[PDB]
């Protein structure tokens, strides 16, 4: 009509015709899709416990050494964008720019201990309509891998995409409809005389190749509204 | 298998956005509120600043649209029948004559492209190409403006897009007409390089990258604290 | 060389390339036609039961003597395989017990990991009999002892007679592996189904016993973590059943 | 497997066979014809500037937070490359930063070695600006801090915001490498020349910043040497200039 | 295919506008799960996400077309079921049959006189 849709692509007359643009040169690192920024790993703040968030201690998962053998290392609700563990990483900063999302999440746990240390962890994953495991025996009968840190230093754990519908809303909280990734002590942490007994795990989350987003909007993080000065 | 066209760089950085709302009168008094002025910078609006600051180097044309709605001021000496309001919107190309006030020769300069628009029809639109000596605009500049590390830390860079000045063309004696301009800026043919992390700290001013130390994420009860467990 | 093993859409175990022991020389297999006596078809649950059931880790301390699990009671609560032990009457299954330790290079010790078919055990009191509560727990290990046990209905849990009245060094006759912390780290034994009948009821019968006995005791200096976790992982093989009914009990 | 690298008739560096990171996917190269705007020829000093400039070693202690060098100011006094920064007007160069540590097998820790193009940094006081003396020293590192810096014209050197106001875990977006002392020992990043102009004056502009941040802190027992030396070695690549004149200053 | 027929009038009483320029109206379609205006002059109106039409009085009416917007593969006139999980909630009202809202206001800043559309 004779209206102005703000979401309407139209050519306009150039204000400065007869002007030659500077010839574009080859700059390395061209981006064509926002999903290429989400498919890189970013360090996941798993230890966000209100006295670590203002330090580097909210990136290090503590694995103490001694006699536990039945307790938990960590655990979180597997939903990027709304969970505090994931909403500030590169994947969960791009998901907050969109209202729908669909795809897999790839986790990677790196054991940052000494080469003389040896142990075993049970990395369990629970499905979306399922309760978090409460002990190591319940987590064993679910979906688990055994990460023997004497043999491998990283444990890549890819998480499947299970939903009734095609996409999934980012800003909503369907409790008990996302999945949990917990980790349990299996053996402990065995060190020789001279090695430090306690250690550190780091987690890295990214997207996969089947990832997609839809329905762009404004990020919840920026609250400022008035112009700067 | 889904489609990834919603998160391309063109579909993510090309939406029109109201970046500047000003008002300008049509009768005398101080020689400042008779016109409007906007130096074209993508730093005063935080929402668009954060999307542009996911990249180091950008290259785009501009697509600026002006939504001008006027009104009749109250008080005595009202115009009754007033013909129609015509407005001049002038784009001062970077390094071009800039109006000190209304009715200045800068307005009648041939060099500065201008649009004469009459009220009651479709809004005024103009397109500006990539205007830089360099080969891209830079959202960041780790460096200085002058030679011997003297000057402001990245503000006199060749990232100048120009100004936009708007005034009434009419010579209206009786009655005042107050117009309000809305600028809907939009980039076209965006090409972006060197992806940067999204900002955590809030902004303080549109000349810096200054910040206050903020937490990396939001707190939780324990390391093994999944939430709610409805069942 | 750090090859991952995925068995079913739940399990991941990471392991290097090492040596296996295959049974008495046979791989586990499915029952053929001229091997059974039952009047029906097996209907094996291959689509759901073949995964890794990683049990809880035991702590090999300096003064520990040995541990045993009785099978198939060791997977009584472990998931869907425990449900098939409820809602069936007969069963037949091989297993792939994988045992591995996490020690440093400054630890030393040696384990013997045996699978003993029909490891019937004597009681700690002569002229008396054992109870089922002293033979095995459902998922946790049962400890051997250095000294003499002296209970009324318990098991003679002295370590050098292995609970069976034999020499403990002669348990090398059955399928076995040595975890020597100097050179070896892991042990993996593939047990077939051994019985005198083609299918038995897997509540009353204990098919085999997995014993883990330290022959050279664990030593370490004062810097070291004062235990080595031993992690056992059982994966059933070619499990097939008969006699669909309700659970008893329960 | 211990192959030596000789670059120019002065330098020898010994290194094993490991992984490299090549830029944003491009190798450094020389400027072609349809890429420049200057009115002259480059006259690249290939015969004298391509060698290894091994900077001084920093000590990774238990309580250290991180270090950064700004480039190309990090080679301001380093030999003939520092002379070319004096006696020229424009310059264009890629680099091959090689970072390696000398730790034992009884040490533990993890580093993140980033090359951040256009790492513009905010000040420790809002409504104020930095000076050039607080952005970088000429050859020594600048330390991040655990707590909040509070100066007037300094840099906000808190470690989890990386001096740029971002999340420190998201610096993995730029070319990077992880030195994990359990498995990795060295890190080598090949940075190309990234700018919006084909050639810039390399006194005012900082092309990139090399940050080395420990994510898992260094732990050791009481026998051990209580630091790990981190040695950085920068080798320029395809350096070419324009504008021969005197040195200013001096 | 939604079409808006907007006719305005001049309100009676004192302080009348005499000559008033022209009335421009903003019609905003809030896509399902989009910012919804609490009142007039709210940032929701200036949100880029919610598609809007600026229409001037005296010409052809304003028209917009909205596609099939649902996570599901159809809308359902009936829903024999519940909204939440354990048979709790309203009997078929929070279903994915949401088409959005439509909000209309005057763009003008009219001080003297009221115009009722």
């Amino acid at each position: 009509s004779n209206q102005f849709l703000t979401s309407d692509d139209f050519q306009s007359p150039s204000a400065m015709p007869q002007f030659d643009v500077t010839p574009e040169m080859k700059i390395p690192g061209e981006v064509h899709n926002l999903m290429e920024i989400a498919e890189v790993d970013s360090v996941v703040p798993v230890n966000n416990t209100k006295e670590n968030i203002n330090s580097m201690e909210a990136y290090r998962i503590p694995v103490t050494g001694g006699d536990q053998l039945h307790t938990q290392v960590f655990g979180f609700q597997m939903q990027p964008g709304l969970n505090s563990v994931f909403k500030r990483t590169l994947l969960g900063e791009i998901l907050n720019y969109y209202a729908h999302w669909s795809g897999s999440v790839k986790l990677t746990f790196v054991f940052c201990g000494s080469a003389m240390a040896t142990g075993k962890f049970l990395l369990a994953y629970s499905p979306p309509g399922a309760s978090p495991p409460q002990n190591r025996k319940q987590a064993m009968l679910g979906t688990h891998v055994i990460w023997d840190v004497g043999l491998q230093s990283s444990c890549v754990l890819c998480i499947p995409w299970i939903s009734q519908t095609h996409y999934r809303l980012v800003q909503q909280d369907e409790y008990t409809s996302a999945g949990y990734v917990t980790c349990w002590y299996q053996t402990g942490l065995i060190v020789p005389p001279g090695a430090p007994p306690s250690c550190t795990i780091l987690c890295f989350a990214s997207a996969c190749n089947d990832f997609s987003v839809r329905n762009l909007r404004d990020t919840p993080f920026i609250e400022q509204t008035q112009l700067l000065q | 298998y889904h489609s990834r066209t919603e998160s391309s760089i063109e579909n993510f950085l090309c939406r029109a956005a109201c970046v500047y709302i000003a008002t300008y009168k049509s009768a005398g008094g101080t020689p400042t509120e008779r016109y409007a002025s906007w130096r074209i910078n993508t730093r005063q609006m935080v929402q668009l600043r954060r999307k542009f600051e996911l990249f180091t180097y950008l290259r785009f044309d501009m697509e600026i649209t002006f939504v001008i709605t006027s009104t009749q001021d109250p008080g005595t000496q009202l115009a009754q029948d007033m013909p129609v309001l015509t407005h001049q919107i002038m784009y001062i190309p970077p390094g071009g004559p800039v109006p000190n006030s209304a009715t200045d020769f800068a307005w009648q300069s041939s060099t500065n492209p201008s649009i004469f628009w009459t009220e009651g029809c479709a809004p005024a639109r103009m397109s500006v190409p990539f205007i830089s000596i360099g080969n891209a605009y830079s959202n960041f500049y780790d460096g200085w403006s002058h030679f011997t590390q003297e000057g402001v830390y990245g503000f006199n860079s060749l990232n100048n897009m120009g100004h936009i000045y708007v005034r009434h063309v009419n010579e209206q004696s009786l009655g005042v007409s107050t117009s309000t301009l809305r600028v809907y800026f939009k980039p076209k043919h965006v090409r972006a390089w060197v992806p940067r992390p999204p900002r955590l700290s809030p902004y303080v001013k549109s000349s810096n990258v200054n910040f206050k130390p903020t937490a990396v994420t939001t707190e939780r009860k324990d390391i093994n604290d999944v939430g709610t467990l409805r069942p | 060389r750090v090859r991952s093993i995925t068995l079913g859409n739940s399990t991941i175990t990471t392991q290097e390339c090492a040596n296996v022991v295959v049974g008495y020389g046979v791989w586990p297999s499915y029952l053929q036609d001229n091997e059974a006596t039952a009047e029906d078809q097996p209907t094996q649950p291959d689509v759901a039961t073949c995964r890794f059931y990683t049990l809880d880790s035991i702590q090999w301390q300096k003064e520990s003597d040995g541990w045993w699990w009785k099978f198939p009671e060791a997977l009584k609560n472990m998931g869907l395989f425990g449900q098939n032990m409820e809602y069936h009457y007969l069963g037949r299954s091989g297993y792939t017990i994988h045992v591995q330790c996490n020690a440093s290079k400054f630890h030393q010790g040696c384990l013997l990991v045996v699978c003993v078919p029909e490891a019937e055990m004597g009681c700690s009191d002569v002229e008396r009999e054992v109870v089922a509560a002293s033979l095995s727990s459902e998922d946790t290990a049962k400890s051997f002892s250095r000294t003499e046990s002296n209970g009324q209905h318990t098991v003679q849990t002295v370590v050098y007679n292995a609970g069976m009245g034999v020499g403990v060094g002669n348990l090398t006759i059955f399928p076995h592996q040595w975890i020597n912390l100097r050179t070896n780290n892991s042990a993996t034994i593939v047990m077939p189904y051994i019985n005198s009948v083609p299918m038995d009821n897997m509540f009353r019968h204990y098919n085999f016993t997995l014993m883990i006995i330290p022959f050279a005791k664990l030593e370490y200096t004062e810097q070291a973590s004062n235990y080595v976790p031993i992690t056992v992982t059982v994966a059933p093989m070619c499990a097939e059943y008969n006699g669909l009914r309700l659970a008893s009990h329960q």
